[PDB]
């Protein structure tokens, strides 16, 4: 730690504050999450546990990059390369003009590089939200935070109570599935991706059932045809109000033809039938992808 | 307890 | 979707060797044995009943346990300390929310403190700089389970029985990579419950042959035919009950057509 001389806080995350440091002995500019230890009650967070274990498998350009761990009788200190600020307050900031389209799609096809890689590594985000994807003055934006990342290579088990974001919450885990999959990175990222283009949340619900009819809303009530099982499944009530799906022309209305079809094949109800993020990287949405650098 |  | 399977099959397979344990690592610990070891394991799985923890949390707590013993000697008062410090590490890293410190504690009837669990969590991070995230012989499997013909959920529990009385056993299953236990397992369960045999799509995605498999296989049905009079017994009254089909009850193929 003698080698850091911390500059600004930034903030905190998913638990432990966040600051800006600089290497004294290289100049490198790095971001510092500082865990309080508490050396009596818990031990090591498993948010740590997890962001550690599966950061240092993770190397790819759209990965935030874990530089060090330096671990301490009272203190464990996480050293992440530096990335000047979050989708979500460059959104904010944006506001009023919109981020222009090239830049949306670069910061797409990007995403869905390092998930990609993270979902033909085993690990699971589950955690994708605007304020976990950061941003670089050239371009670049990387998943970050990964507290709540999983490895599947045994499927796994969602929490009866979900403490993990409403907004960008896939329809399947509402509904009351026993498992998650990489498709609920997907459909998170397809929340992104809508958000951007329109400049408001796609999907902003108050409650899991007010956040279901909101999506309902949108895509129309599901049956049967459209997600065979859907009507099993344990939160689903034949009660549920009947409404139709929307044309994307009216929730997108900035998005080009292959915009709405990438869009509406990430927000596919059915799991089974969601692109993945692997297929999502042919789509001809990206055939004119360039790296424009944001006004910051 | 395990004893060994 | 199956859009990643061999992607994940692939770098599982390339993750097991860097995860594995030295295999001659018991000999040269001057103060355990593979049955102290061994009482150990058969005491973790009665935690995990117990808390009613994944089975995951099981193997990954034994990778932990045989890697950290690789390189660290330990005596043997102190052994039940780095099985309790596994467990929790395991519990953080699989369970959705796993049991309190104190319960850990309480579990060994307060044979160590709080802070010792917890110096021993720090310590058994450090020793294996962190990286957790292991496969196991339960993660091939379940991936295995995936080219069943049709799925057959005595197949199942039984080939997980097997896999979890390799645990038991440094000797000699410390030989085997995961993939390897898991591909016996999956063979003798699929023999035992039907009659049936290592299929052909595992032979081409996994390129283990029946034969390349024997001398696991060997071990291991000489394993399951000795079960029921083993010292440790634990792993059979956990797969009595009928969440697991009683398979441990089944009878044992004396031969195995080889
Ligand atoms: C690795 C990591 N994990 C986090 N939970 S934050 C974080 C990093 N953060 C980095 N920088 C920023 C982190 C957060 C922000 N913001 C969040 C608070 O409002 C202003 C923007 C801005 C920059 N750079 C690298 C990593």
């Amino acid at each position: 730690m003698e080698n850091f001389q911390k500059v600004e806080k930034i903030g905190e995350g998913t638990y432990g504050v966040v600051y800006k440091a600089r290497n004294k002995l290289t100049g490198e500019v790095v971001a510092l999450k500082k865990i309080r230890l508490d050396t009596e009650t818990e031990g090591v967070p498993s948010t740590a546990i997890r962001e550690i274990s599966l950061l240092k498998e993770l190397n790819h350009p759209n990965i935030v990059k874990l530089l060090d761990v330096i671990h301490t009788e009272n203190k464990l200190y996480l050293v992440f390369e530096f990335l000047h600020q979050d989708l979500k307050k460059f959104m904010d900031a944006s506001a009023l003009t919109g981020i222009p389209l090239p830049l949306i799609k670069s910061y797409l096809f990007q995403l869905l590089q390092g998930l990609a890689f993270c979902h033909s590594h085993r690990v699971l985000h589950r955690d994708l939200k605007p304020q976990n994807l950061l941003i670089n003055t050239e371009g670049a934006i990387k998943l970050a935070d990964f507290g709540l990342a999983r490895a599947f290579g045994v499927p796994v088990r969602t929490y009866t109570h979900e403490v993990v974001t409403l907004w960008y919450r896939a329809p399947e885990i509402l509904l009351g599935c026993k498992y998650y999959s990489t498709a609920v990175d997907i459909w998170s990222l397809g929340c992104i991706f809508a958000e951007m283009v329109t400049r408001r949340a796609l999907f902003p619900g108050d409650s899991e059932i007010d956040q279901l009819f909101r999506i309902f809303r949108t895509l129309g009530t599901p049956d049967e045809v459209v997600w065979p099982g859907v009507t099993s499944m344990p939160d689903y009530k034949p009660s549920f109000p009947k409404w139709a799906r929307q044309d994307f022309s009216k929730v997108v209305p900035p998005l080009d033809e292959d915009g709405r079809s990438l869009l509406s094949q990430m927000l596919h109800y059915d799991p089974n039938k969601r692109i993945s993020a692997k297929a999502a990287l042919a789509h001809p949405f990206f055939q004119d992808v360039t790296k424009p650098v944001p006004h910051l | 307890r395990l004893i060994f | 979707v199956p859009d990643y399977h061999e992607d994940i099959h692939t770098y599982l397979r390339e993750m097991e060797v860097k995860c594995k344990p030295k295999v001659g690592y018991m000999k040269k610990q001057p103060d355990i044995t593979n049955s102290m070891r061994a009482i150990l394991v058969d005491w973790l799985v009665e935690v995990g009943e117990e808390y009613k923890l994944q089975n995951e949390t099981l193997h990954l707590a034994v990778n932990y346990i045989d890697r950290f013993l690789s390189s660290m000697s330990v005596l043997r008062g102190k052994l039940q300390l780095v099985g309790t410090a596994a467990m929790l590490l395991a519990s953080k890293f699989e369970e959705i929310y796993p049991p309190e410190v104190a319960e850990f504690v309480y579990i060994t009837d307060d044979t160590y403190t709080k802070k010792q669990v917890l110096r021993m969590e720090h310590l058994v991070l450090k020793v294996l700089t962190f990286d957790l995230a292991a496969p196991t012989v339960n993660q091939f499997l379940t991936q295995y389970f995936l080219h069943q013909q049709p799925a057959n959920c005595k197949v199942e529990s039984l080939a997980m029985f097997l896999g979890e009385l390799s645990l038991i056993d440094a000797d000699p299953y410390l030989k085997y990579l995961p993939s390897v236990i898991a591909g016996a397992a999956f063979h003798l369960a699929l023999y035992t419950v039907t009659g049936q045999s290592w299929p052909e799509s595992l032979i081409r995605k996994t390129g283990y042959t029946l034969e390349s498999l024997k001398p696991c296989l060997m071990d291991l049905h000489q394993t399951y035919l000795k079960a029921p009079q083993h010292a440790q017994q634990s792993i059979r009254e956990k797969y009595k009950n009928s969440k697991y089909h009683g398979v441990s009850l089944l009878n044992p193929p004396e031969t195995l057509n080889l």
